[PDB]
């Protein structure tokens, strides 16, 4: 049984450096797909 | 057969549908006695 | 422990009085708790279907209470022959602890 | 509901070893879930003692009563009386035993109905 309160489970990240990261990665992959085109990122789809 | 319930409402806040208490019977260490004993379980464990 | 509203209220038979539980987080969010004691020189025992609703089989026709962050009674009807008092009752987590600190006095004209 | 259940008084005031008794008449022991302690000083609100097992096997107690008040049961007719050692507080208070009527009173609570009658010492 619970001592305490009750919270949930959630997990930090830097913001900045993510996006700069990201940004660092679809810079790279921009030479597979031409250099002109728009690049989209969605969530998961389903499943299980 | 888990005999249970949503452990602790009128905690409205994201924590709602987390954590149901369940209840259950189980042998004892000596064959044809009974026990029972209570416990928590997540949501995602145990379906109805 | 709870803060539990001190006798200081005054009962009469004009029905205006209310009852009001201070609880935490932990203490509200426990469970619904409670409506059900009755008059000193015994065991001051009522019952309440543990909140807001009609108790087992019958006890009495005339309740009715909410719980916010907060146990409320406002109670409002001429009861007046029923001239009893109430306490508290609640789970709040400390350690397991089945707790409270309830206590009521009112009175009549 | 069918119940008689009556205590039998005792006399612990400049002493350590508190032991009363209750036994009721109605139903069983293992009808209900178990049967609960509750303690209050004349004039004080309550003190709620945990409480035993019964048609169960776990027991529950108090803080700051810690390794200090220990509860049983008998199982020979309704017998679920205590023995409680060295008694030191100015604690000089009345009691009631109760049933528990309830649903899951297994993390917490469903609600204790407790009929009793009149359990009281004034054991100085
Ligand atoms: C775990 O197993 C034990 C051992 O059988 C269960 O104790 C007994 O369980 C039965 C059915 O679960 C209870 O019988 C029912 O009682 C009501 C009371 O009026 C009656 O109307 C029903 O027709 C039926 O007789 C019984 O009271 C109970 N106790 C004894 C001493 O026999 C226990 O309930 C089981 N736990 C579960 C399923 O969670
Ligand atoms: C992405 O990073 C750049 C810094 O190069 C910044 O201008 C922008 O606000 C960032 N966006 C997000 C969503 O972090
Ligand atoms: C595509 O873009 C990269 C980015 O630096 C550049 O080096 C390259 O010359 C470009 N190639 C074409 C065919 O546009």
């Amino acid at each position: 049984d619970i001592i305490g309160d009750i919270r949930m489970a959630h997990c930090n990240v830097s913001k900045a450096t993510w996006n700069e990261t990201l940004g660092k990665v679809v810079k790279q992959l921009r030479k597979h797909f031409g250099n002109n085109t728009i690049i989209r990122f969605a969530q998961s789809s389903g499943g299980d | 057969t888990l005999q249970c319930t949503n452990y602790a409402p009128n905690l409205l806040s994201n924590m709602r549908g987390e954590l149901k208490q369940c209840s259950f019977n189980m042998t004892t260490e000596l064959r044809d006695k009974k026990q029972k004993v209570y416990s928590l379980f997540y949501r995602l464990d145990v379906v109805q | 422990s709870a803060l539990t509203q001190p006798p200081s209220v005054s009962g009469a038979p004009g029905q205006r009085v209310t009852l009001s539980c201070t609880g935490s987080t932990s203490n509200i969010g426990g469970f619904y708790v409670q409506w059900y004691q009755q008059l000193p020189g015994t065991a001051p025992k009522l019952l309440i279907y543990e909140n807001n609703k009609r108790p087992s089989g019958l006890s009495d026709r005339f309740s009715g209470s909410q719980s916010g962050t907060s146990a409320s009674l406002t109670i409002t009807g001429l009861q007046s022959e029923d001239e009893a008092d109430y306490y508290c009752q609640s789970y709040d987590n400390s350690l397991s602890a089945q707790v409270f600190g309830g206590g009521t006095r009112l009175t009549v004209l | 509901e069918v119940q008689l259940l009556e205590s039998g008084p005792g006399l612990v005031k400049p002493s350590e070893t508190l032991s009363l008794t209750c036994a009721v008449s109605g139903g069983s022991i293992s009808s209900s879930n178990w049967w609960s302690w509750i303690r209050q000083p004349p004039g004080k609100g309550l003190e709620w003692i945990g409480n035993i097992g019964g048609s169960s096997g776990n027991t529950y107690y108090n803080p700051s009563l810690k390794s200090r008040v220990t509860i049983s049961k008998d199982t020979s007719k309704n017998q679920f009386s205590l023995k409680l050692n060295s008694v030191t507080a100015a604690d000089t208070a009345v009691y009631y035993c109760a049933r528990d009527s309830s649903g899951w009173p297994w993390d917490n609570r469903f609600d204790v109905w407790g009929a009793g009658v009149l359990v009281t010492v004034s054991s100085a």
